[PDB]
């Protein structure tokens, strides 16, 4: 418990790397978050809309 | 400058698919310009066919 300052740093580091990964898997409004599932699904002017 | 029937005028775009955009005619998805069409039954049409 003494070393907390240290483990912090490294915890902060860890959460803030995971939740810029985590963030790929959101749609942001688009059909989907994969990618080649969009230009599966779509035309090539509706597909670049999503 | 071309004769088609009046089904296929809605194929001449950027962007369209179908017979005469996929197999006669292609405008870019960057297309700049115009597309004019009228119908020309009494010049284009002829008594047994054309």
């Amino acid at each position: 418990s003494a070393l907390g300052k240290l483990q912090d740093v490294v915890n902060q580091n860890a959460q803030a790397l995971n939740t810029l990964v985590k963030q790929l898997s959101s749609n942001f409004g688009a059909i989907s978050s994969v990618l080649n599932d969009i230009l599966s699904r779509l035309d090539k002017v509706e597909a670049e809309v999503q | 400058s071309f004769v088609i029937r009046g089904d296929e005028v809605r194929q001449i775009a950027p962007g369209q698919t179908g017979k005469i955009a996929d197999y006669n005619y292609k405008l870019p998805d960057d297309f700049t310009g115009c597309v004019i069409a009228w119908n020309s039954n009494n010049l284009d049409s002829k008594v047994g066919g054309n």
